[PDB]
């Protein structure tokens, strides 16, 4: 009558993105590129891929 | 000379809730002091957080609504604040906040009300980042639509906007 499981369900994911599929690994050794840009990507998304 | 202000008013907020470890907050804040030491972080950076970790297509668009709401108080600049409040609610939280949150996101003039302009807006910027929008393939399309059956399916009063209150039952209902 709707058809409005799948829907909701992967389109929140890409909003909070993916869970993987993205760069290969994070490693001490970025310097001259800002660090609130590898803390909140890297943190936000492993983080959000939690799922209660 | 330089100090690093919000040393007291943050740690003094705690004292009973705290979604990051007193070691942490007054970490990502070093952390902002870094990109900027004026504690102002502006869209141009914003935008090259996103760019950097996913060049893949344009994720723009998802930079400067994420961005725009990211900052709650929307005057142009996300102070430390609001990133810090939203880096600990993106990921855990123990309530609903997460459907709140989204709210905000769905809603550009975030005047407590959406708007089927704004949800397409949105829509419209997840559909131009990644490829997995391509195996959607089996029914859906275009965003436009995406949002026209959303509405009529979050939204059976036909009032052009909804809600955060209609906006979360919606959600629930999907389960
Ligand atoms: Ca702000
Ligand atoms: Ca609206
Ligand atoms: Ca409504």
């Amino acid at each position: 009558a709707s058809y409005g499981f799948q829907v909701a369900r992967r389109v929140l994911n890409n909003l909070q993105t993916n869970l993987f599929n993205t760069s290969s690994g994070s490693d001490k050794n970025v310097k001259i590129h800002e660090n609130v840009a590898p803390a909140l990507v890297l943190s936000s998304m492993i983080m959000s891929a939690i799922a209660f | 000379a330089k100090t690093s202000k919000l040393s007291k008013d943050d740690l003094t907020c705690l004292k009973q809730s705290t979604y990051f470890d007193r070691r942490e907050i007054q970490q990502w804040h070093k952390g902002f002091l870094r990109d900027c030491p004026s504690g102002q972080l502006a869209r141009e950076d914003f935008v090259k957080i996103y760019k950097q970790f996913f060049p893949f297509g344009s994720p723009e668009d998802f930079a400067n609504h994420l961005f725009t709401v990211f900052d709650k108080d929307n005057n142009g600049f996300i102070h430390f604040e609001e990133f810090i409040t939203v880096l600990s609610t993106t990921s855990r939280g123990t309530l609903e906040e997460k459907l709140s949150w989204a709210f905000e996101l769905y809603d550009l003039n975030h005047d407590g009300y959406i708007t089927f302009d704004e949800m397409l807006t949105i829509v419209a910027s997840v559909y131009k980042m990644m490829g997995s929008m391509v195996t959607l393939n089996e029914d859906e399309a275009t965003p436009e639509m995406r949002v026209k059956k959303i509405f009529k399916l979050m939204d059976k009063n036909e009032d052009g906007y909804i809600t955060l209150d209609e906006f979360r039952e919606g959600s629930k209902v999907d389960p």
